[PDB]
């Protein structure tokens, strides 16, 4: 039966779907329009509304609530934000900033994450999207204001707040997601409990360090005009380390069964680009190579944290690399290997020759011996695929040319060019006749600039 | 109201057609908001797919000029 037996449930259904797939549009592109309208000369209309939301987040409640005014009015405000048109847009971002910050806009941010303790609402959850899209170059003005503004209308509320955003937010575990499993084999609410948070908080939290301000990254670690000091740096180690055991754990369960699902996929991706952007600011505490910064977060629990990435690392690359069906996974899984070398490397940039930083890297690569050597002979697989298919032994093994040759005649060209030993021969046949000049594109391109690194 | 009386039936008119003729049920024989949702969501990626398409673009909407010119006359002028 499809609705001709009911008269009524049948227009009530069709607006419930006309609701859902036909209304949202895209009309919506009057959202520089209006905050340029607003900024037309007194007081312009726009700085009085921010002063509105300057006193509102002043008067204290001991909460905050909805407000559905301020969630359309801190996204219409984040809504409007090769040389030549590489700095003629550098230009137009910068004064798409300065329509905002000077008009306190560098305080309604400030201000409404000092005002709500450790509430993870929605109302939170658009002033990050404000306080990152008017950060977004990496400015320096903004960045500037921020600070000043935090030492003579001096805040303890608002460290103690960002240790208590930071406290919960997420998670992905993996005992929501086998109720998921289980009531869905008869039968999106599980990943990270909504991860876009959790990328929209640290990505705010490196935009105020982005431009190695030497003052705000010492600032966030003794904190030195308060009374109670929160650190942030060491509180941000532990966070990642939360998410360490979640997707070293959501691996083991898939230990076995081995092919990763869809559900998987759509849950594991989003578990990961978490784990990315956290060690993007945890690299910006560091670049800049302030010292005072690198010493605490050398005797905090990073080293136990990064002994299980590579965890991951050494088997996740392995299994993962046999079906065409992880292929867009398996370019993400290596871009969080390359993201998190990079900031290990950054804490090497203030050795001497003896020096104590280098000295523990070499004991998390002992420590973790047993890791490494499958993630340096996994490149050795894809770096001697560029030439032993380039050399003239095997582009006229079989073929003129034509971009295949076969597959037994592949098998003996690597146990006769005597480069793979016959046990690593056979991983390089997982599936991989062959594709002589795509197998090549594929392997050999993610193989290298991630494999740069590690060299 | 007229505009599910012209797919109410008709669809299933085909349905019926195609239950001797003739995946087929296995797509109509799901849940009622999930086939109107299959049967709604293709017309934007029959014959009834124009009128919607006559619809929305006649769902546009003046007073909404005066409105948005007057409460920003009002603040530009004094605090």
């Amino acid at each position: 039966p499809l609705y001709n037996l009911p008269r009524h449930r049948a227009v009530n259904l069709f607006l419930q779907g006309y609701e859902k797939s036909w209304i949202e549009t895209e009309e919506h592109y009057f959202e520089d329009k209006l905050i340029e309208d607003l900024a037309k000369p007194r007081v312009d209309p726009l700085h009085q509304l921010i002063l509105l939301f300057s006193r509102t987040a002043l008067t204290e409640k001991c909460k905050l609530e909805e407000d559905f005014l301020y969630m359309a009015y801190a996204d219409i405000m984040a809504k409007s934000c090769s040389f030549e048109e590489k700095e003629m847009e550098k230009q137009k971002l910068l004064y798409q900033q300065a329509r905002l910050h000077d008009r306190g806009a560098a305080e309604m941010v400030l201000q409404t994450i000092s005002a709500s303790k450790g509430e993870t609402g929605p109302m939170v959850a658009a002033t990050l999207k404000l306080g990152i899209a008017i950060l977004n170059g990496g400015n320096s003005t903004v960045q500037q204001k921020m600070l000043e503004y935090l030492k003579e209308k001096k805040d303890v509320g608002f460290f103690q707040s960002l240790a208590g955003l930071m406290q919960s937010c997420s998670v992905l575990d993996l005992n929501a997601f086998e109720r998921q499993n289980k009531a869905e084999g008869l039968g999106g609410e599980k990943v990270l409990q909504d991860d876009e948070f959790t990328c929209d908080l640290f990505r705010f939290l490196q935009l105020l360090c982005e431009g190695h301000n030497s003052d705000f990254q010492n600032y966030l670690r003794t904190q030195t005009g308060n009374n109670t000091t929160v650190n942030i740096i060491i509180s941000t180690v532990d966070y990642l380390l939360r998410v360490q055991e979640s997707i070293s754990d959501f691996y083991w369960y898939y230990s076995g069964k081995d092919v990763i699902d869809e559900q998987g996929q759509r849950n594991f991706s989003k578990a990961i680009q978490v784990a990315k952007q956290v060690f993007n600011t945890l690299t910006e505490y560091i670049q800049g190579p302030c010292t005072g910064n690198q010493q605490s977060l050398a005797h905090s629990r990073l080293w136990d944290a990064v002994v299980g990435f590579l965890h991951v690392f050494a088997h996740m690359q392995m299994k993962l690399s046999q079906d065409s069906s992880q292929i867009e996974l398996l370019k993400e899984l290596m871009d969080l290997q390359k993201d998190m070398v990079v900031m290990l490397l950054s804490m090497l940039e203030g050795n001497v020759v003896n020096g104590t930083i280098g000295k523990q890297m070499v004991d998390m690569l002992v420590e973790s011996s047993n890791n490494v050597e499958m993630i340096l002979k996994f490149f050795d697989m894809f770096l001697k695929l560029k030439d032993l298919t380039s050399s003239d032994t095997f582009k006229e093994y079989d073929p003129d040319g034509k971009g295949v040759i076969s597959k037994r005649d592949f098998h003996k060209a690597m146990e006769s060019h005597k480069h793979y030993t016959q046990s690593e021969t056979e991983f390089l046949l997982s599936c991989a006749t062959l594709d002589y000049e795509e197998f090549v594109k594929r392997f050999h391109e993610p193989a290298k600039d991630i494999g740069f690194n590690v060299a | 109201d007229d505009f599910v009386a012209k797919l109410q039936d008709n669809q299933r008119f085909r349905y019926n057609e195609v239950m001797q003729a003739l995946e087929e049920i296995r797509d109509q024989l799901l849940d009622f908001h999930e086939d109107l949702m299959t049967h709604c969501g293709i017309e934007l990626d029959l014959t009834i797919r124009g009128r919607l398409l006559s619809l929305v673009e006649k769902v546009t909407y003046t007073l909404q000029q005066l409105i948005s010119e007057t409460m920003v006359r009002w603040a530009q002028e004094s605090v």
